Parts: C-alpha cells; sequence; structure tokens
C-alpha cells in the first residue's frame, strides 16, 4: 500500500545494495574514447542513475534512514561521491566541430541542470531534521559550480542563452539557491555568494554609464547580473548585502534613471534595461524614495523647451509600465498620498495606475 | 531577328522530342543534355552582346570575363559531339564579340591563348 | 628522362601529380624484375639489383590514388626480394598516416596475414601501424586477425610473439563482441559440420603418420558439437541444435565416437561412411528452422550496443572516406534456410540506418577464394570508368558483398528481385507449358543420358575415353537442341514478355538482360567458370539482367581437374540466344565483348598483380582447392591426389592465364595447358575438335600471337557454339536448353 | 484514349471468335484486306500518338501483311519511337519467312529488314544503332569486309 514506505522495507528486509547501477564513467573513457560515450554515457547512464535517486527519495525516507547505512567503503565509495566529481568534470567539460561538438554542449547542460535540480531536488526536501547535507563533503563542487549561473550562461551555451534554456536557468538557480535559503546554515551562503557580492556589483551598474558606447554587448553582462539577481529575489541572505546596497544602491539605480534619460542613450534594448534595472531594484528598495522621486523629480531654443516637460514626463512614459506595476504592486494607499501630493500629475500615474492594475490582475 | 523564332521553335521541338522515356536511351538523354548545353552559351551570347555593345562607354574593356568564366569549366563525360560543338559556338563567339566591342592588347592575347589552352586537352 | 621526369615533381611545389610521374616508375621497375626473374644473368642480376629497390616508396608517396596496386605493392616488395630490416620499417610507418588511414584497410587479408608469418618485420614495423590504426576504428580487421594469427605461430624472439598475443588480447575485449557474434552464428545444419569435418580429418588419415596432434585436436571440434552440448564447453555456448538434436544424438553419438578416438584404422576412413550417411538423411529432415532463429532472437540493443562499432561485417569498404555507415541494431526473428548447395540460410539484418539488409549463411564453407574475386570484380567494373566505350554503353557488372568472418564461416549480400532463370524459367514454363508433366522427367534429358551411356562402355562415370564420331554428335544436338531448347525458348521470351506488362519493356529490357551476358561472359574467359552451371549465373528481374555468383572453381580447376572434364569460356545454354530475337545482334554483342576486351588489355600491372596475390596467397585456392572440390563432391577426391602427387598450380596458371590476356586465341593455348595432363588423345584432340574442319578452324586460323583487338572474340564466340562441346561435358549444364 | 486495352482486347474480340464462329477461309483472307486502310491512314495523318498504339495494336494481331504491307518505321517511328521496334521482333518470326529456313537472298523479305534498321538507327542509343547496322546489312553478303 504506502508506496515506498512499504515496499521499500522488505527489500531491505531482502537486501540492502539491491538497487544502484553502473560504475562511473571518467577512467574507462580515458582507456576507450569514443563519440558514443558523449550520447549515452553523459546523457543517461549519469543522469538515469540520478533520476532513479530524484524519484526514490521524493518517496519514501529511505534515503534518509536506510541509505545512510548502505556502505562507507569498498564499492561505495564510487557513488554519489565521485558523481559529484562528475559534477566539478561537468562545470570543466561543460566549458571544454559542429553538431557533434553541439550536442557535447546540450548534453553537457541537460545533464548539468538535473543535477542542480538535485542537489535543490534533494536538499530542500531529502534532508528533513537537516542533518543530511552533512553527508556529501564535496559540498565545495556544487557551490562553485551552481553559483556561476553567470559564469554557467558562459560556459553552457549561448544558444540556450537563448532557446529558452535560461527561461529555466533563472528558476533552476530559484531552485538551488531555493534549497539554499533558510534550511542550511547560513554560512553556506557567504561561501557561496560572498565571492562577488558587491565590488562588480556597483562596478558593472555604475559602469553601463561609464561604457556608453559599444553598450549592447556589455548590456548582455548587465542584464545577466540583473536577471541573475532576480533569481536572488528567491534567494536569502540579499538581506545582509543588498537592502544597504537598496537604500543607497537601488536609489543609485534611480539615479541611473535620471542621468540617463537626459541623454536618451543607447537603443530600446537599454531602453530595456532600465525596465530591468528598475525592476530587480524595486523588487527591493522603497516606494517612498520613487515616489518621492516622481514630484520631487519634476521640480528639478526647443532643447530645454521640451526638456522642461521630459524630465517632467518620459521618465514616467517609459518607465511607466514598470512603476505602475511596481507600487501597485506592494501597496495600496500609499499610492494615493504619493499622487495627491504631486498635483497635476496625477493623472498620468493615476490613469496607467487604475488602468495597467485593471489588466494585470483578472 | 529570324534567328529567335526558330531557336525558340526547336526548342519546342526537343520539347517535342522529350515525350518518350520509357526505358530511355543515354542518345534520348546525353546528345540533349549536350545540345542544350550549346544551346546555353547561344543565348547568352545574345544577351551580353547587345549588353557590352551598349555598354558602357568602354566597359566591355572591364566586364565581361563573366561568360568565358562561364564557358571555361564546362565539362564532357564521353561524347566526341561536346568538345567540337562548342568549338563551333565559341568561335562564332570569337568573331561576333570581336566585331560588337569594336564599335589592352597584350591582355587579349594572353586572354584568346588561355581560351586556346584547356580547349585541347 | 624518368630521372629527369620525377624529383623535379617534388622540386617545382605547386602540383604536377606525384602519381602521374610516380607509379609509372614504379610499373617500370616492376616488370624488370619480373622479366628478370625469368632469367638469370651476370649483368641481368647485378644492373637488376640496381634498379628495384627504388620504385618501393614512391609507391607510399603517391597513395592518394586508387590504392589497392598499393596494398598489392607491399607484401610485392616484401617477399620479392631483400625485404629492408629498416628502410620499411620506418617510412612504411609513416604511410598509412600520409596516406589514407584507410589505406590501411584497403588489404583486409593481406594484413591479417601479413601480421603473423606473411610479414615476418611486421611483429617489427607493421605491428605498430597496425597498432595506432588498431585501436581507433577498427573494429573489421578485429574480424580477420583472429583467423590468421590463432593458425601458426611460427618462430620468434620474444617481442615479436607476445605483441601479436596482446593484440588479438583486444579483441577478447572491447571485441569481446567479436568472438559471442561469431561463437553466435557458428551454425548450422548437423550434416555439412560432421560430413565436412570427417572428410577433413579422414583425407588426413590416410597418408604418413601426421596424425598426432592433427588427429588429437580434430577430434575436439566435433567433440565441442557432441562431447560438450551438456558439459560446461557449450553451457557456455548453447544452440538449439545442441537444445534436443545435439543431445538425443550425444546418447548414441558418445560411444561410436568415443570409440573413435583411439579407432586409428585406415581402412575405417573409409567405414563411418555407414553411421555418416545414416545421420546425413536424418539431419535433412530437421534443418527446418525454428532453431537459430529463436536462438538468435537475443539482441543487446543496450547502451548503443555498449558502444559498440560492429557494422554489417565486410561493410568497412575500399576507397578512402572511412565514415562507419552503417550499423547492427537487431534482427527480424523469422528466418527462412533454402534449397541450395550447403543447404545456406537467408539471414534478415535490420540495420540501424532507417534500413534493413538481407544476408546469407554459409557456414560450411571457408568464403576466401571468393573474396579476392568479389574485390577484384569491382575492380572489374571499377576500372571500366576510364574507357569510353565502357562508359558509353553503361558497362558494369554488378557486385555485392562476400563476408568472409571466421576460417570456417562467412555470410554474403542478397539482392531481391535477382532469381535463377533455372528456377523461374522452369515453374513459369510449368504454368504455361503443361500443368507439370511436360516431358523432364520421361524422355528427353533422362532419354539423353541413358543414351549417352548407351554410347561409351558401361556406367556413366566413364565416357572419357569414349566419346567418338563427328556425324552422330551433329545428331544428338540436332535432336535435343532442337526439340528440347526451343520449348523455353518460347518459355523464356514468354517469360519477359509476362514481366513486362507493357508489351515494349520486353523488348527493351532485353538489352540489359544480354548487355549483362555480355558483361559476365568476358567476366569467365577472364577466369575459369566450373560448378557454374546454369543454376549458378542468375538473373536479376529488376532491370532484367544478369549477375554471377559462383568461384568455387578458378582458371584451369574449372576446366583441368579430371573427375570433372569441363571446358567452355562461359555458360552459352541454348534457350538464351534463343530468346535473343532471330539476332545476329548477339555476333555483334561481339562489340560489347570487344571494347570490353581491351578496356581490360591495356594496363597489365594492375590486373597481373591483383590475379598473383590471389592465385599464389589463399590455401583455398591450390593447397587447398583440393579441399574446395573435394569439400563439394566425392568423385573428386580419389582422383585429384594421385593426379596432384609433387605438382604445384601457381605460377603457371598465372602466366599461362596473363599470357590470356596478352593473345592466346581459340582459348587454344588453354585447351592445351589443360591438356597436357590426362589425356592427350583422348580430349586433347577433341578440344581440337573446335579447331579442326574448316568452319570452325576460322577458330584456328585467326590465332595469332600478335595482340589482335577483336580476334579473341571473333572466335571466342563459335568457340562456345561447337556442339560437340556442350553435348558431351556434364549432365548439369544442361546443354539441351 | 489511354486504355489501349480495349483496342488489344476488341481485335482479340475480333481475331478469336473469327476462328470460333462460322466459316473461315474467305473472311481469314477477308480481314487481311484491311492492313490497307490502316496503311492508307499511316500515309494521311502526320505526327499523331494513337495511331502508334494502332501499331502495337497491329503487330499484336495474329498477322502477316500488316507486318508486311507497314512501313510504320517511315512513319510510326517519327513520333511512337520504342512502339515501332516492337514491330521488327513480331514481324521476323513469320515475316521474314526466308530467315529460318536458309534460303537464297533473293526471297527473303527485301524491305522489312531495312525499316527496322533505319528505326533502330534514328534511336542512335549506344548498342542499338551500332548493332543494327551489322545486322541487316550482315543480312546478305559483302559486309564482312566493309565491316
Amino acid at each position: 500500500k504506502e508506496e515506498g514506505v512499504s515496499f521499500l522495507i522488505n527489500t531491505f528486509e531482502g537486501g540492502g545494495c539491491g538497487q544502484p547501477s553502473g560504475i562511473l564513467a571518467q577512467p574507462t573513457l580515458l582507456y576507450l574514447r569514443g563519440p558514443f560515450s558523449l550520447q549515452a554515457t553523459l546523457c543517461w547512464l549519469d543522469l538515469l542513475l540520478a533520476a532513479l535517486e530524484c524519484y526514490n527519495t521524493f518517496i519514501g525516507e529511505r534515503t534518509v534512514g536506510a541509505l545512510q547505512v548502505l556502505g562507507t567503503e569498498a564499492q561505495s565509495s564510487l557513488l554519489k561521491a565521485v558523481a559529484f566529481f562528475l559534477e566539478s568534470i561537468a562545470m570543466h567539460d561543460i566549458i571544454a566541430s559542429p553538431q557533434e561538438g553541439e550536442r557535447y554542449n546540450y548534453s553537457k547542460c541537460t545533464v548539468v541542470v538535473r543535477i542542480m535540480e538535485f542537489t535543490t531536488t534533494l536538499l530542500n526536501t531529502s534532508p528533513e531534521g537537516w542533518k543530511l547535507l552533512k553527508k556529501d563533503l564535496c559540498n565545495t563542487h556544487l557551490m562553485r559550480v551552481l553559483v556561476q549561473t553567470l559564469c554557467e550562461p558562459a560556459s553552457i551555451g549561448f544558444n540556450i542563452g537563448d532557446v529558452q534554456v535560461m527561461a529555466h536557468l533563472p528558476d533552476v538557480c530559484v531552485n538551488l539557491m531555493k534549497a539554499l535559503k533558510m534550511s542550511p546554515y547560513k554560512d553556506i551562503l557567504e561561501t557561496h555568494l560572498r565571492e562577488k557580492i558587491t565590488a562588480q556589483s556597483i562596478e558593472e551598474l555604475c559602469a553601463v554609464n561609464l561604457y556608453g558606447p559599444d553598450a549592447q554587448v556589455d548590456r548582455s553582462r548587465l542584464a545577466a547580473v540583473v536577471s541573475a539577481c532576480k533569481q536572488l529575489h528567491r534567494a536569502g541572505l540579499l538581506h545582509n548585502i543588498l537592502p544597504s546596497q537598496s537604500t543607497d544602491l537601488h536609489h543609485s539605480v534611480g539615479t541611473e534613471l535620471l542621468s540617463l534619460v537626459y541623454k536618451g542613450i543607447a537603443p530600446g534594448d537599454e531602453r530595456q534595461c532600465l525596465p530591468s534595472l528598475d525592476l530587480s531594484c524595486k523588487q527591493l528598495a522603497s516606494g517612498l524614495l520613487e515616489l518621492a522621486f516622481a514630484f520631487g523629480g519634476l521640480c528639478e531654443g526647443s532643447v530645454i523647451h521640451f526638456s522642461h516637460g521630459e524630465y517632467f514626463y518620459s521618465l514616467f512614459s517609459e518607465t511607466i509600465n514598470t512603476e505602475l506595476l511596481k507600487n501597485l504592486d506592494l501597496a495600496v494607499l500609499e499610492l494615493m498620498q504619493s499622487s495627491v501630493d504631486n498635483t497635476k500629475m496625477v493623472s498620468a500615474v493615476l490613469n496607467g495606475m487604475l488602468d495597467q492594475s485593471f489588466r494585470e490582475r483578472a | 531577328d529570324r534567328a529567335k523564332y526558330y531557336i525558340q521553335n526547336g526548342i519546342q521541338s526537343f520539347m517535342q522530342n522529350y515525350s518518350s522515356i520509357d526505358v530511355l536511351l543515354h542518345q534520348s538523354r546525353l546528345t540533349k543534355l549536350q545540345s542544350v548545353q550549346a544551346l546555353t552559351e547561344i543565348q547568352e551570347f545574345i544577351s551580353f552582346i547587345s549588353k557590352q555593345g551598349n555598354l558602357s562607354s568602354q566597359v566591355p574593356l572591364k566586364r565581361l570575363l563573366n561568360t568565358w568564366t562561364n564557358r571555361y569549366p564546362d565539362a564532357k563525360m564521353d561524347p566526341m559531339n561536346i568538345w567540337d560543338d562548342i568549338i563551333t559556338n565559341r568561335c562564332f563567339f570569337l568573331s561576333k564579340i570581336e566585331e560588337k566591342l569594336t564599335p589592352i592588347s597584350s591582355l587579349i592575347r594572353s586572354c584568346k591563348f588561355s581560351m586556346k589552352m584547356k580547349m585541347i586537352d | 628522362a624518368e630521372e629527369e621526369a620525377q624529383p623535379p615533381s617534388w622540386s617545382c611545389g605547386p602540383a604536377a601529380g606525384v602519381i602521374d610521374a610516380y607509379m609509372t616508375l614504379a610499373d617500370f621497375c616492376d616488370q624488370q624484375l619480373r622479366k628478370e626473374e625469368e632469367n638469370a644473368s651476370v649483368i641481368d642480376s647485378a644492373e637488376l639489383q640496381a634498379y628495384p629497390a627504388l620504385v618501393v616508396e614512391k609507391m607510399l608517396k603517391a597513395l592518394k590514388l586508387n590504392s589497392n596496386e598499393a596494398r598489392l605493392k607491399f607484401p610485392r616488395l616484401l617477399q620479392i626480394i631483400e625485404r629492408y630490416p629498416e628502410e620499411t620499417l620506418s617510412l612504411m610507418t609513416k604511410e598509412i598516416s600520409s596516406v589514407p588511414c584507410w589505406q590501411f584497410i584497403s588489404w583486409i587479408s593481406h594484413m591479417v596475414a601479413l601480421l603473423d608469418k606473411d610479414q615476418a618485420v611486421a611483429v617489427q614495423h607493421s605491428v605498430e601501424e597496425i597498432t595506432d590504426n588498431y585501436p581507433q576504428a577498427i573494429v573489421y580487421p578485429f574480424i580477420i586477425s583472429s583467423e590468421s594469427y590463432s593458425f601458426k605461430d611460427t618462430s620468434t624472439g620474444h617481442k615479436n610473439k607476445e605483441f601479436v598475443a596482446r593484440i588479438k588480447s583486444k579483441l577478447d575485449q572491447g571485441g569481446v563482441i567479436q568472438d559471442f557474434i561469431n561463437a553466435l552464428d557458428q551454425l548450422s545444419n548437423p550434416e555439412l559440420l560432421f560430413k565436412d569435418w570427417s572428410n577433413d580429418v579422414r583425407a588426413e588419415l590416410a597418408k604418413t603418420p601426421v596424425n598426432k596432434k592433427n588427429i588429437e585436436k580434430m577430434y575436439e571440434r566435433m567433440y565441442a558439437a557432441l562431447g560438450d552440448p551438456k558439459a560446461p564447453g557449450l553451457g557456455a555456448f548453447r544452440r538449439k541444435f545442441i537444445q534436443t538434436f545435439g543431445k538425443e544424438f550425444d546418447k548414441h553419438f558418445g560411444k561410436g565416437g568415443s570409440k573413435l578416438l583411439r579407432m586409428k584404422l585406415s581402412d575405417f576412413n573409409d567405414i563411418t561412411n555407414m553411421l555418416l550417411l545414416k545421420m546425413n538423411k536424418d539431419s535433412k529432415p530437421p534443418g527446418n528452422l525454428k532453431e537459430c532463429s529463436p536462438w538468435m532472437s537475443d539482441f543487446k540493443v543496450e547502451f548503443l550496443r555498449n558502444e559498440l562499432e560492429i557494422p554489417g561485417q565486410y561493410d568497412g569498404r575500399g576507397k578512402p572516406l572511412p565514415e562507419y555507415h552503417v550499423r547492427i541494431a537487431g534482427f527480424d526473428e523469422r528466418v527462412t534456410v533454402m534449397a541450395s548447395l550447403r543447404r545456406p540460410k537467408r539471414i534478415i539484418i535490420r540495420g540501424h540506418d532507417e534500413r534493413e539488409h538481407p544476408f546469407l549463411v554459409k557456414g560450411g564453407e571457408d568464403l576466401r577464394q571468393d573474396q579476392r574475386v568479389e574485390q577484384l570484380f569491382q575492380v572489374m567494373n571499377g576500372i571500366l570508368a576510364q574507357d569510353s566505350a565502357c562508359s558509353q554503353r553503361a558497362l558494369q557488372l554488378r557486385t555485392y558483398s562476400v563476408v568472409p568472418m571466421t576460417s570456417r564461416l562467412g555470410l554474403i549480400e542478397w539482392l531481391e528481385n535477382t532469381v535463377t532463370l533455372k528456377d523461374l524459367l522452369l515453374n513459369t514454363m510449368s504454368q504455361e507449358e503443361k500443368a507439370a508433366y511436360l516431358s523432364d522427367p520421361r524422355a528427353p534429358p533422362c532419354e539423353y543420358k541413358d543414351w549417352l551411356t548407351k554410347m561409351s562402355g558401361k556406367h556413366d562415370v566413364g565416357a572419357y575415353m569414349l566419346m567418338y564420331k563427328g556425324a552422330n554428335r551433329t545428331e544428338t544436338v540436332t535432336s535435343f537442341r532442337k526439340r528440347e531448347s526451343k520449348v523455353p525458348a518460347d518459355l523464356l521470351k514468354r517469360a519477359f514478355v509476362r514481366m513486362s506488362t507493357s508489351p515494349e519493356a520486353f523488348l527493351a529490357l532485353r538489352s540489359h538482360f544480354a548487355s549483362s551476358h555480355a558483361l559476365i561472359c568476358i567476366s569467365h574467359w577472364i577466369l575459369g567458370i566450373g560448378d557454374r552451371h546454369l543454376n549458378n549465373f542468375m538473373v536479376a528481374m529488376e532491370t532484367g539482367g544478369v549477375i554471377g555468383i559462383d568461384f568455387g572453381h578458378a582458371f584451369g580447376s574449372a576446366t583441368q581437374f579430371l573427375p570433372v572434364p569441363e571446358l567452355m569460356p562461359f555458360r552459352l545454354t541454348r534457350q538464351f540466344i534463343n530468346l535473343m530475337l532471330p539476332m545476329k545482334e548477339t555476333g555483334l554483342m561481339y562489340s560489347i565483348m570487344v571494347h570490353a576486351l581491351r578496356a581490360f588489355r591495356s594496363d597489365p600491372g594492375l590486373l597481373t598483380n591483383t590475379m598473383d596475390v590471389f592465385v599464389k596467397e589463399p590455401s583455398f585456392d591450390w593447397k587447398n582447392f583440393e579441399q574446395k572440390m573435394l569439400k563439394k563432391g566425392g568423385s573428386w577426391i580419389q582422383e585429384i591426389n594421385v593426379a596432384e602427387k609433387n605438382w604445384y598450380p601457381r605460377q603457371k596458371i598465372c602466366y599461362a592465364k596473363r599470357k590470356l590476356a596478352g593473345a592466346n586465341p581459340a582459348v587454344i593455348t588453354c585447351d592445351e595447358l589443360l591438356l597436357g595432363h590426362e589425356k592427350a588423345p583422348a580430349f586433347r584432340d577433341y578440344v581440337a575438335v573446335a579447331r579442326g574442319s574448316k568452319d570452325h578452324n576460322i577458330r584456328a586460323q585467326e590465332p595469332e600471337s600478335g595482340l589482335s583487338e577483336e580476334t579473341q572474340v571473333k572466335c571466342l564466340m563459335d568457340q562456345a557454339t561447337d556442339p560437340n562441346i556442350l553435348g558431351r561435358t556434364w549432365e548439369g549444364w544442361e546443354p539441351w536448353m | 484514349i489511354i486504355a489501349k486495352q480495349l483496342f488489344s482486347s476488341l481485335f482479340s474480340g475480333i481475331l478469336k471468335e473469327m476462328d470460333k464462329f462460322k466459316t473461315l477461309s474467305e473472311k481469314n483472307n477477308i480481314t487481311q484486306k484491311l492492313l490497307q486502310d490502316f496503311n492508307r491512314f499511316l500515309n494521311t495523318t502526320f505526327s499523331f500518338f494513337p495511331p502508334f498504339v494502332s501499331c502495337i495494336q497491329d503487330i499484336s494481331c495474329q498477322h502477316a501483311a500488316l507486318l508486311s504491307l507497314d512501313p510504320a518505321a517511315v512513319s510510326a517511328g517519327c513520333l511512337a519511337s520504342l512502339q515501332q521496334p516492337v514491330g521488327i521482333r513480331l514481324l521476323e518470326e513469320a515475316l521474314l519467312r526466308l530467315l529460318p529456313a536458309e534460303l537464297p537472298a533473293k526471297r527473303v523479305r527485301g524491305k522489312a529488314r531495312l525499316p527496322p534498321d533505319v528505326l533502330r538507327w534514328v534511336e542512335l542509343a549506344k548498342l542499338y544503332r551500332s548493332i543494327g547496322e551489322y545486322d541487316v546489312l550482315r543480312g546478305i553478303f559483302t559486309s564482312e569486309i566493309g565491316t
């Protein structure tokens, strides 16, 4: 009856080691050396094992109360652990001709995202009572590979950067960093994240403005840090490092709107980064200083002529959709006070407010 | 004038000869996949003569290398109708082309010599 | 002037094809040495030893060629004169990399055999060649090495022998499948294993002893069949023949067999024929399928076969660009064995390449004497792409794949809608001419053969010392030829027009039937056509054109061997030339055979080499051509040995036939060469009958050694329709029709 | 019209029952006159595919003087192509009556060997012409030398 709890018992009464299959695929591969290994080995033989592990976990607690006592010596020390060493070898080989090389890459992802799927899928579900993460002392490899969720887009494909694989990557980091939230000791996190928290954070963000020309290449890296931090919203420990960078640095992204809007710089895609930048920003900073920035920014031949109306308005034509969808997002009735405090602007903000809200919810 | 009417009618005469093909003879195809081969250089000749006489200025001193460079790498299987019937076309091409660009010279001789060469082996 | 041709090719730098001068230089020296092996002298042996060791490298350089003449060069280089002790070791190492690594392949049986004994210094050189090609992309050499090496380990220092030993250890590992499939497909019918095994041991129990480990081992193969099918030796290699048959027969076979163990009494060599004969008529009734089809029905299809590189075997081919095309996959369980010589078995490989492929099982046959013949075929029709007049008419003739697996078995490709004109002709004649009565069992080829027995002495095994009268001959071929032969003229034309819905396609496709025929008939004048019944050239009903599959009898042995005395250029049975319309146009498809001929003629070197290592190489062509013909039928076995005492059919069969390229007319000198044995006045003059009376003596007079274009053909036709030669030869060639 | 089978059926349903119905000598001689109409037609229509279908329809019919009085290869040979060379085969067995009886060159069918040559000729294949020439040319005498 109890699928898992039941049948697992009678199996361990019969045998303890009555499930695992294969034995690695790394030196034997340097002894053989072929293309089909790259096809079954590194696309399923590793993942078939991973998968049977995955779905066997969510069943019964046997991966905790019974697996723990299976081996600690001969045949065992070549299973889970070295499988990790094939995840370090997975970042490695993910880095290092046409369609064949591509099956190499897409395979390397198709495995490694499932392995992240399983570090997660394990951690946030399998370690109950929080006493099993300490099993994989190669706790290090996984960190050093998953976190490079920006150096991963470089390691796996850029095509897959487009192929809706990074329509799933933010969700996968969401997952792993989600098992990294709250659940494990908060020290894992700083050994994980406290590797490029700030420093670059301020440097690339200011740097889009210091950069200027050849912008879009760099904007790629920007929306990588941007989106990847949007992944951090789903994650923790942002609060030690990113709400001081929220009060200071997201306000700084508001100054980014303020300065960048004068020049009309760069293309409509960087005009899409400002929606991003302000998105990952406002999704963490206060809206008080924003609503303030509405009217306040407003009070602060042809050129200056339309300019008076433009730094008055276009900062609220462009970013309108995300600002509406930003403080409608979290606080009712704060806005109120904002808009009346403005005067004569009230109409665009409030009309696009009712408007865009109306659209989103129903 | 009339060479275009009779060349179109001979075209439709092969269009006539193309109806019988159950267990086709080679003679069915090869002599056709050859006579069309000559015809192509023919109509080509008409067209770029009509232009090179009316272009530019003296830009036929500069262009037209196209037609020799299309005339040059055309291949023969085994038929021996080919390597003469191309000379049938190409030779009238030398006389009339030379007669239509007139209405540098050492490059001309190197060019006709480089014509001659491969048209032998 | 060649010295002022070739190294300047290497000094110029752009183009000037290295081949264009190199290979001509190599042909020049090789003909220098053969012409010098004909005669020995002082300035001829001293200059001859200046000239030959020269061309030996440039046939490695300019190897981006067609490369088969190369494969013919290397063992030629080594065995021909002083095999260099370092020179060849080093640059013949840089070659197969400098040239296509797949030039490594083109000589499948040469290399493997060479590795062992034929090279002597491969274990020093080509062992490292074969050991760099070997671990990468070499699944195909896995098969052939296992045949040659374990045969004979000649004399060694330590290194030479340990190496090849471990090389064969690289085909028990990552090739454990190789012998697992061979030990798989090691089938089928018991009769061929026992009868052929018993011939094999039995013809070595009669003469001098040599019975020590020969007979002691030669007991063991059979004990495998029958002492192990319930012992641990076949608990590893089970079959369905072993499931019951290797047991029901194990009970009785154990006692007579272990009585055989210590038998060792030459007269009992005959006595086995009691037991064997019974077990023979008891082994034809059960060969009824459902044994190897379920027993083989076990396929992995796991882990991409564990990354297995086993293709359809022998799919590794010739010419460069090796892409490891085809793939094994899984077989269709249905199987059917069928009515033929060894009772061979029809397999359906189901290739992974979105396609299946039906092959054949010849478990009771070492398919080698036919390998280089088929490859020599694709040299026939693979050369005719430089003659115009061969292209002009699409003059090639069909190939396929001969699959030489273990020393004991090979497989062969099999097109569908290609069928034996005998079989088809017969049944289609049947549904056309009478129900089944017809005449064939009353009084045509039974009556005629009875008539031949009543015209010599007594039975039929003779008549050879007889065969007299020149008028009565015309009575035999007039009578039976006209009646019989005219019948399936109508039946063959009727089969074509019956098989061409379109009343016109019949006369359309006759062209490709015919063309096929001229092509096969020169194909045989190339070399002997024996065992080659009307059942042995086989027509294809696709393009309605014919293809020739049999290769038992090569060169002389086709015509020469005493037990069956045969001689014709090619199967010109009657009804076939009846089917070409009242033509005449035959006597000029003659032209097909001529352009064909000159196409062969012009280049002596290639064909020369090819045929040289093919006649000399296989034991299964002279040292086991005995083994071949005896394996076929018994009547040969007693005459051969007493004819083949201290006698070698190698370099002379070759010289005679290369001469056959030269200008040997009327088959006339070939006829002589088979004549010289048995018997000069009995048979020799007889072959001269197609040479005697003037009307056909045109087959004798125009014969001139002087490089005559069409002569060899102009006669070669009426050198087959000389009714004498037909009515005499044998019971199989149905010269009736 | 592609249903040529009506036509061969038709003559099968014209010749067969004019073997099984009533009297047969005179009539069998009579229907043979129609080959004049076939061939008068063959001199009338210029360039026409279904006439050809009548020609195969003709050598199909168990007839001699169709095989004789035919210069189809002259005409029904200019466009039909393959349907003209089917005639000769049918022609040879009965119209070439002096070829399987091996008799002088005076009686053997004079023309009906030659239209088969020019007909296999217009089809200047690569095996067809090269053959037909010394075929019919061989059918007399001083060709062994010229060839």
